[PDB]
């Protein structure tokens, strides 16, 4: 079988960290989300999964291309010269899947979470209609698409793609596995399926719903982001207690990559994940905040739950708090206080932000 | 035989536009190290001649006022005496209540100054030109701005003879620029036109500026002298700071032994800086421009401390940044906690700022100012206080800004 990505355009999410490089292609916890949801489908089986994106970015087919020979898969990379939604993708594979006729995956690429992709095809096989939706059950319904849940059976009696009615608190978890049949039903006009196909595959009845066991938490928008890879981090710990980084002035639950060195005397937070060949000097306080590759942190400077761009300088003396995200290659002076700013790439800071705005 | 009388206010007099401490007097805050009027005891013993100092304010003799009088009398070999008014008797009332204490010896003049004002006190040039025509009243005057005069005591002068022609205090338009610095210089005859006032208000309180300044200007009895160097008033906590950076600045010409080196081997210093020798600071500190210590600190390894002043027996522990801040007597910083104000200062493009002070409500909205900490506060740690005033005896827990903490 065969596995659809929708990458997509690029989004005004996250759009401070996105504008250097695609937003599948930043690390969250030292991998690309690429990477997470082609590793979980190189240990489903699948031999070929596509990525449809709507503009063509010659560093991403550098990177697919590079990761192609050591996954062990062939990717195929079909572009949409003009955005189709996210129903239009496969329509344009559609010529691209259509000489098997075997039930292949879609996923979302800003999606973190456990992958029960062998379940996932024994509960579509199970069930033997056209298709499976994976659902979820989580705080808020308010910012996702909204499901009703069955008995045993697990057929959907409605689906709602947009909130305020609060009929459950279950949400759609953004990966489905579609039947070819339905493939039939969606035209090459642009449209979204999340929305139009599915709304009026669920009065018939032919979806069904199977709910995720742990941590799912879409990571497209930057305090997502961040409590994503808070919650990301239990579970490795629970899963891969050998990957998170022990130490005697280490505090919680941190990974931190090879490459990266640390001073002494300074307290590593929990939930802190450290990119490979970041420079993190003495008396240096970090709580729940990732930083990217090559970013330098100097000596005596706080940081909580914020994000640090690529090859970036934080100066001495500088705190930092409530997801304030760093460009690449960014310059914070000595002493200075970021509250909530999301700062554009290769701009120096000389101004402190207490107050929660986006930077030139 | 001259002696010098300083004008301490008293307690509700002081009425403070940011509370620099509420639990010590004002004019015995430590700017820039010493206590406020210290500076003037100093400047007045300095003059040759001076044989007495006195202090009139309506203050109770508390404790530290009586101690601090112990010390500076064995300080600067001067008798220095603190009378008290019975009752607020204002700026020139206590002048004419006391006229016995004051007159006793007959001394050939005598200097009044304001225990608010920091400034460069050239009591010594005010002396040769009284020595020189021996008019009974003369008055330090200094260059203002044409917006920041309304707050001041405006002057207008006869530029030749240098005689007051005109005199109007806090108008509501614009006067003249030359504004009273608060410190003057009375000749004995001076007690007799105040005594005049006084059957006025039989027909107790006597404002000096109000009631003799502003009514005998003009009739050849008031002389102003112009003058050059620093001057301010220290009527708030970011008046005081800005006062503590002007008296640091001055210290290069008079106490070089006052000022901070750069010693190497402990703690960086850049700027004018004031650690107590009591004080123990920690050599991987650092401490920015303009930064007081005071006796009995202990800084602590890797503190950054800029615009700051710190009283005695406050302690900050390992990687706390304080910049423009006022902390009180034993209050403790914890660790990674930042404390930071808004130097509110003085316009950089204008000729003759002066730096006005403002009565911590704009129009009904609180305004970004030095972030003042009380006696005993605890600041816990990896926490920010951000332009706030706390109140004393209060243990923090969580992050303030914005805010007076009750
Ligand atoms: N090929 C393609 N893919 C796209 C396009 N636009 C978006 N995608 C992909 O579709 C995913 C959803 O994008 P969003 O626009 O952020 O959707 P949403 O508001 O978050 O809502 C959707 O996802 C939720 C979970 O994150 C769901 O709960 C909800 O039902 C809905 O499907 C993203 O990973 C994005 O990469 C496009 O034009 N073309
Ligand atoms: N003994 C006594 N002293 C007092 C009293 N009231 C005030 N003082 C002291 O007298 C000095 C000035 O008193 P203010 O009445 O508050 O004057 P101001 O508004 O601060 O302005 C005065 O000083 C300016 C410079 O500081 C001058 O420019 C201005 O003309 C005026 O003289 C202060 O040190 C105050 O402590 C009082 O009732 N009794």
């Amino acid at each position: 079988m065969k596995a659809l990505i929708l990458v997509g355009g690029y989004g005004t999410r996250l759009r401070p960290l996105t504008l250097s490089t695609p937003k599948p292609l930043v690390d969250f916890c030292n991998k690309p989300i690429l990477l997470h949801q082609v590793e979980a489908l190189a240990a489903a089986g699948v031999d070929h999964v596509i990525l449809a994106v709507s503009y063509m970015s010659q560093v991403l087919e550098k990177e697919m291309k590079a990761q192609e020979q050591r996954l062990g898969i062939r990717i195929s990379m079909s572009h949409e010269e003009e955005p189709l939604g996210t129903a239009g993708p496969l329509a344009l594979a559609r010529d691209l899947l259509s000489e098997t006729a075997d039930p292949f995956f879609v996923l979302n690429s800003d999606v973190i979470c456990d992958f029960p992709f062998q379940a996932m095809v024994q509960f579509h096989r199970h069930h033997g209609q056209e298709g499976s939706i994976l659902v979820t059950k989580v705080e808020e319904p308010s910012k996702y698409g909204v499901v009703v849940c069955e008995a045993d059976t697990g057929r959907i009696h409605r689906f709602v793609e947009k909130p305020q009615v609060f009929v459950s608190n279950k949400i759609n978890a953004g990966m489905y596995i579609l039947s070819p049949a339905v493939l039939q039903r969606i035209q090459l006009q642009p449209t979204s399926i999340e929305k139009e196909v599915f709304p009026i595959m669920a009065k018939e009845g032919q979806l069904y719903a199977m709910e995720l066991q742990g941590f799912w938490m879409d990571i497209g928008q930057p305090k997502d982001f961040l409590t994503g890879m808070c919650l990301f981090l239990q579970s490795l710990r629970q899963k891969q207690p050998e990957r998170l980084c022990s130490g005697p002035g280490i505090v919680g639950n941190v990974l931190v990559d090879p490459s990266a060195r640390i001073g002494q005397n300074c307290s590593i937070g929990p939930n802190v994940s450290l990119g490979p060949g970041v420079v993190v000097e003495d008396g240096v306080c970090i709580r729940r905040c990732t930083v990217l590759r090559d970013a330098r942190i100097r000596s005596h400077s706080w940081l909580e739950s914020c994000i640090v761009g690529w090859r970036c300088r934080v100066g001495q003396w500088v705190r930092m708090e409530n997801v304030t995200v760093l460009g690449e290659d960014v310059i914070v002076n000595d002493e200075l206080y970021l509250n909530g700013a999301s700062v554009l790439p290769h701009k120096s800071i000389g101004e402190s932000v207490p107050e929660p705005r986006i930077i030139m | 035989m001259l002696k010098a009388v300083i004008l301490i206010g008293g307690p509700q007099k002081g009425t403070r536009f940011r509370p620099l401490s509420f639990e010590v007097p004002k004019p015995l805050f430590p700017v820039a190290g010493v206590p406020m009027i210290q500076h003037h005891i100093e400047a007045c013993a300095q003059v040759p001649g001076m044989q007495e100092i006195l202090l009139i304010g309506f203050y109770q003799p508390d404790e530290p006022l009586t101690q601090f009088l112990e010390a500076a009398q064995q300080e600067f070999n001067l008798p220095v005496r603190y009378l008290q008014e019975f009752a607020p008797l204002g700026t020139g009332g206590g002048l004419y209540h006391f006229r016995d204490q004051i007159l006793a010896g007959s001394p050939e003049a005598f200097f009044v100054l304001n225990a608010d004002v920091c400034s460069d006190f050239p009591l010594s040039a005010m002396l040769e030109a009284h020595r020189r025509q021996r008019h009974p009243f003369l008055l330090l005057g200094t260059t203002a701005n044409r917006t920041q005069s309304l707050n001041y005591g405006c002057i207008v002068e006869n530029p030749q003879t240098h005689e007051v022609l005109h005199y109007v205090e806090k108008p509501s338009t614009f006067i003249s620029d030359i504004i009273n610095c608060g410190i003057y210089l009375f000749s004995p005859e001076a007690l007799k036109p105040l005594r005049d006032v006084f059957q006025r208000n039989q027909q107790g309180t006597i404002r000096l500026e109000q009631d003799v300044f502003s009514a005998l200007a003009g009739q050849g009895q008031i002389y102003v002298h112009l003058t050059d160097g620093i001057w301010s008033q220290i009527k708030s906590a970011g008046s005081a700071l800005y006062a503590s950076r002007l008296y640091l600045s001055r210290y290069q010409d008079t106490h070089p032994e006052r000022l901070a080196k750069h010693t190497p081997g402990g703690p960086w210093i850049r700027g004018n800086v004031y650690i107590h020798p009591t004080a123990k600071v920690a050599p991987s500190a650092v401490l920015g421009p303009n930064v007081s210590i005071g006796k009995g600190v202990t800084v602590g390894e890797g503190v950054r401390l800029r615009e700051s002043i710190v009283l005695h027996g406050a302690t900050l522990q390992e990687h706390t940044c304080v910049l423009h801040s006022i902390v009180g007597w034993g209050s403790t910083v914890g660790r990674w906690a930042r404390v930071e104000g808004t130097p509110s200062d003085p316009n950089p493009n204008d000729p003759r700022a002066r730096m006005d002070s403002e009565s911590l409500f704009k129009d009904g909205k609180l305004l970004p100012a030095i972030t003042i900490l009380g006696c005993r506060v605890r600041i816990p740690a990896e926490v920010l206080i951000l332009n706030s005033i706390v109140l004393p005896h209060k243990e923090l827990s969580r992050s303030f800004t914005n805010q007076i903490i009750l």
